[PDB]
RNA sequence: AGCUAAAUAUUGGCGAGAGACCGAUAGCGAACAAGUAGAGUGAUCGAAAGAUGAAAAGAACUUUGAAAAGAGAGUUAAAUAGUACGUGAAAUUGCUGAAAGGGAAGCAUUGGAAAUCAGUCUUACCUGGGUGAGAUCAGUAGUCUCUCGAGACUAUGCA
RNA sequence: UUUCAAUGGCCCGUCUUGAAACACGGACCAAGGAGUCUAGCAUCUAUGCGAGUGUUUGGGUGAUGAAAACCCAUCCGCGAA
RNA sequence: AGAGCAUAGCUGUUGGGACCCGAAAGAUGGUGAACCAUCUAGUAGCUGGUUC
RNA sequence: UUGAGAAGCUCAGACGAGUAGGCAGGCGUGGAGGUUUGUGACGAAGCCUUGGGCGUGAGCCUGGGUCGAACAGCCUCUAGUGCAGAUCUUGGUGGAAGUAGCUAGAUCUAGCGAAACCACAGCCUGGGGAACGGGCCAGGC
RNA sequence: AAAACUUUCAGCAACGGAUCUCUUGGCUCUCGCAUCGAUGAAGAACGCAGCGAAAUGCGAUACGUAAUGUGAAUUG
């Protein structure tokens, strides 16, 4: 239960501050987990996604796959993974999206900005 | 999906539409004012671009059959259970045609118009608590080949299972779109002569079982005077089942001009193979041989038999 | 799609659709009525006389307002008139039908009209009725001799 | 006690009362007649018994007033014997001196649970079709495919294609018998 | 002649949290281009309009046509989801089939005919005998939970 | 269910009028569409207490929603007189 | 040898828009005798309707 | 003898039109507290149906089809709770009608095309007292 | 008397948008706060978006510049 009177258990205001979030807000919104290996090896649970990150598809269809973040679609909340694509009438391959709480994070572009992150999360590298 | 405002979004989507319609237009006029002048970039764009098809498509299985005879695959079946049929014994094929457990009108006049397809085939109702595997025995020491059993339920037939006496194996289908000879248009009345059998598209090497065994119910001399076919054609997974009587004549469709006149005769229907089983059926306690998994046939793309 | 009539399997038949076409949905009604059931060949020449006035489209139902004609006789009426957007439409779908026949390698020597409905398309004082016209041409099913 | 918890349960509101157009029931698992009245209430009737089965084997439950406040300890359990006649007399002995109704729904009960194991035990030696469900979505999907299937067969296109193809390479003796003379000087022509 | 906080008020303004409220002819006129389009010289007046799918994968390609479109295909779990897009009632219309029909229909009551359904069955009881089987049976041994004996098991025997 | 046969069967609502006659309203279908909330008074019933009775103007309090529940200082109303 | 007081429900009744739709307005303030906005849900013994 | 939902069970006799009005018990709808250790992608709700059943009835249960994400029984609470009418409101749609007519060609043909109105109907003869003829009764058609 | 025509029933196709389900909307109540303008307000007009259906944003520094923060997007 939340008690605080600060925050809003009203469906209709966590929608709406999902749905018009704008995109500072959207990029942690869009968090995915970390690996057994790198979870106890950066002491971090889940981070937001970014592209160059590689991870492993966890849900759906495309379950099993594993590839590098070409980019992110922020307006629809998606991920864009290379080779995870479907082929169309004419053969053209259309990526596919999926949602960053459905991939699991391998292995992480590290940055000095993310290296500071790192420590912040109480983490260690 | 931007647009939140649904006449805007219709006017928006017809103006689109009728922009991709003329477009398409002004490339289709010219290529075919370009390729009518010369017939070469015609005659390779047909060529080149043919039309995609499910069957053309269809995703790749090694275990379907090849044009050149392999030995192997020859040898294989020169001893299985089928084998006594296509020797040089020609054992011809005694049928048993049976239902479940208390069944009802209709389903005897599917099992009377099924009767007409195969000469030399008999009816015995269902009676008491004999159950599969006993008739099985039962109808081995009888002389009877192949057994088949019409299951019913609600007033309708649903599905068929066939087993090849004594221990050959047991085949499970789910019957559809059956339709007996009255309800088919322009029918026609079936003569006690011997059908003919013609089977198509049975590629796979689990298609050549099921083949075998629905061959295996035909006696191997039809009777040509009658000009009666029975066909069973397997497309996208689907066997469907029918019966014709033909008579050769001209047509202006086939490069030799020759073309025959079908008139059905029935009954008209349709199995989807859902289990073969090695030996006598047992459903709870049978090797499974195949079994269809209705999570894999949902790609349109892949087929079995 | 799917047309009205349980035919139209890929066995014989051969489709020709239009909706929404600007035409009065009455007049069309009358014309499908009187090529319904006959043969292609035999519909192309009815259609082309009416064009020039040689035959008449016998109104039955629609009748209201259709003055004696002495070209109806060969259908049993005398209230008949020469609808030419009506019958142009319908000469549109017809070779529709047979351009979708000869595609499909059917035997066009005994394409008959096996099915033609008209069905009254959304009205758009001066709403007019805009129709739908879908037309199934077949071959004329045909026995053969049983054994002897 | 009883006639006050009668009043709030029977005529209030019970969580075990299923409410129908002739009779009222009892979701009660205790309740040996499986109805909602006075006498066979296990909530408002301090002493009470009744028989129930556990994997196969029935036993005799009573409760007595003095456990009443011990939900742990209200109910105790007894082993009723395979044979029918011992059956009977483990519920008199037991049940002795309790009133009459309440030995006689005792057994009633007994002989009702005694046949519903007779019954399983003979359901279980027959063989008895398994019922499989039909499932909405996929006899969707089976039903357009097929459809489409049949449709991409072209039956008689194939049909009198094979038919065709097997008049060509003389499956027949000499001359067929199912073809006209001309049609038949036609073919020798054309394969010649 | 003058000043003065607090307790009080608050359909506006800047935010916030809620509700036994309404659920697209409702609730603000306005869930969407809404004081918009539109109307009137002007003051003023003022709407209708929400939903493809998980994903556009929004139908390549071949073919008919002047075109719009159509047909073969194709995607999808589903096209009985094709942007005229969730579900898709009634009035109304077309086609097909069956039946009826001397200037009404018309409903009720009772049956016939035709069509079409529920709608069911012997399968069990009693009495054996044989064979082995095992516990709630042992001229039996242990453990556990309650309280001697009551349940749960274990080992052994099946007299 | 359809249809046939035998027998019967005047169009519904409103107003009028002994009654009808009437005159009205009704092309069809869908959705919406009319004794509600509140203050006072009186009867009756139920419930609590009873020569008493009524906590909620307010104060105290309430950590798990704290607009709830819980508690009652001084009055006051109505009864007893 | 006091029977009241409080709350809830039922019913009746009187006020408020007061079961719903219904009758020319009038007044205030504006726009170019007219038009527009509000008071207004104005006034009804009467009309039509008022749902298992 | 088990027949104590004592609000149950049981026995007996009489009785049964009904406007205004009086009284009692029930059916259904939206939401709320409790409950069914409730139903649901192996298909909720809705809709369709010459499928079946229950109730005197309001209504309820169910098969099949369609469908795609929620929903119900029981006790209590609550109310913007039940329609055939209001020359009702909004929307859709008919007959009148391819008519009245208004754009071309040669009154005819083509093309474009309404609205009023609409309980349903449509042979007379008499009698039918209240009009009764358009429905009713006996006769013709 | 069969056809046509009419009527009834059912099947399919149209027509229509009811019902159901929901919903970044409304409505109601409560709570906190005090902040327009000659240093040019409210409003109006005209311009700038590479295209944006509008709508929004902005003002010739025109869907903004500086600074700070997050740290890799933007998206039809």
């Amino acid at each position: 239960m939340k008690f605080s009177r600060d925050v809003t258990s009203s469906r209709r205001k966590q929608r709406k501050a999902h749905f018009g979030a704008p995109s500072s807000v959207r990029r942690v919104l869009m968090s995915a987990p970390l690996s057994k290996e790198l979870r106890e090896q950066y002491k971090i649970r889940s981070l937001p996604v970014r592209r160059d990150d590689q991870i492993t598809v966890i849900r759906g269809s495309n379950k099993g796959r594993e590839g590098k973040i070409t980019s992110v679609y922020r307006k629809k909340f998606l991920l864009l993974i290379e080779r995870v694509t479907r082929e169309k009438a004419n053969g053209a391959s259309a990526p596919v999206g999926i949602d960053a709480s459905k991939v699991v994070i391998t292995k992480l572009h590290l940055d000095k900005d993310r290296k500071d992150l790192i420590v912040r999360k109480g983490g260690k590298v | 999906g931007k647009i939140k405002n649904k006449i805007v979004r219709q006017q928006q989507y017809m103006k689109a539409l009728h922009q991709k319609n003329k477009d398409k237009l002004e490339r289709r006029k010219e290529r075919a004012k370009e390729e009518e002048k010369d017939p070469e970039k015609k005659r390779l764009r047909l060529s080149e671009n043919i039309p995609a098809t499910i069957e053309s498509k269809r995703v790749y299985d090694e275990t379907i059959i090849e044009d050149k005879p392999d030995e192997e695959l020859q040898a294989e079946l020169k001893d299985d259970e089928f084998s006594a049929y296509f020797s040089e014994e020609r054992k011809v094929p005694k049928l048993l045609v049976t239902t479940s457990k208390r069944a009802s009108r209709k389903c005897y006049d599917f099992a009377s118009e099924l009767l007409d397809c195969f000469p030399n085939a008999e009816f015995r109702k269902r009676t008491g608590d004999i159950e599969v595997h006993e008739i099985a025995e039962a109808a081995a020491k009888r002389g009877y080949t192949d057994l088949l059993v019409l299951n019913e339920d609600r007033k309708k037939t649903n599905a068929l299972t066939l087993v090849h006496l004594p221990n050959g194996p047991s085949f499970y289908f789910t019957l559809s779109n059956l339709q007996t000879a009255k309800e088919i248009s322009n029918h026609g009345r079936s003569t006690g002569h011997i059908p003919e059998l013609i089977i198509n598209n049975f590629s796979t090497r689990l298609g050549m079982t099921v083949a075998r065994a629905f061959q295996s119910l035909f006696i191997q001399t039809p009777q040509i005077q009658g000009r009666q076919v029975v066909t069973i054609h397997c497309q996208r997974d689907f066997l469907f089942f029918r019966r014709h009587r033909y008579a050769f004549r001209e047509k202006s469709n086939m490069p030799d001009g020759i073309g025959t006149g079908l008139q059905e005769l029935g009954p008209r229907f349709t199995m989807r193979l859902r289990m073969v089983q090695k030996g006598v059926w047992d459903r709870k306690e049978g090797e499974v041989f195949f079994e269809s998994n209705a999570g894999e046939e949902s790609d349109r793309r892949k087929f079995w038999l | 799609v799917r047309y009205s009539a349980s035919p139209a399997l890929e066995t014989k038949c051969a489709k020709a659709r239009g909706a929404y076409l600007r035409t009065h949905f009455k007049n069309s009604r009358e014309v499908a009525f009187t090529i319904n059931g006959m043969s292609l060949k035999k519909a192309f020449i009815f259609l082309d006389n009416v064009k020039e006035h040689k035959q008449a489209v016998p109104f039955r139902r629609f009748n209201g307002g259709v003055g004696r004609t002495a070209q109806g006789k060969e259908f049993g009426v005398t209230q008949a008139r020469w609808p030419v957007k009506s019958v142009k439409f319908f000469y549109d779908l017809l070779k529709n039908a047979e351009a979708n026949a000869e595609a499909k390698g059917l035997d066009m020597d005994k394409l008959i009209i096996k099915h033609v409905q008209v069905n009254a398309a959304p009205k758009q004082a001066y709403l007019s009725s805009p129709s739908h016209i879908e037309i199934i041409v077949a071959e004329e099913e045909e026995a053969v001799p049983k054994a002897n | 006690q009883d006639e006050v918890i009668w009043q709030v349960v029977g005529h209030e509101f019970c969580s075990y009362r299923i409410k129908g157009e002739a009779q009222n029931f009892c979701r009660n698992e205790y309740n040996v007649t499986g109805l909602c009245n006075r006498q066979s209430c296990p909530l408002a009737n301090s002493r009470y018994a009744t028989v129930r089965e556990d994997n196969g084997k029935l036993y005799l439950y009573m409760k007595t007033i003095e456990r009443a406040h011990f939900p742990s300890k209200l109910w105790q359990r007894i082993k009723l014997s395979k044979n029918y006649a011992k059956a009977l007399e483990q519920i008199d002995q037991q049940l002795l001196y309790w009133p009459g109704r309440q030995i006689h729904r005792c057994k009633q009960r007994l002989t009702r649970l005694t046949q519903y194991l007779l019954k399983a035990r003979r359901l279980a030696l027959k063989h008895q079709p398994a019922l499989i469900p039909i499932k909405p979505k996929q006899a969707h999907r089976e039903a357009s495919r097929e459809r489409k299937a049949l449709i991409a067969a072209k039956l008689e296109k194939n049909i009198e294609k094979e038919l065709v193809k097997r008049l060509k390479s003389g499956v027949y003796g000499d001359q067929p018998l199912n073809v006209n003379e001309e049609i038949w000087n036609k073919v020798l022509a054309a394969r010649e």
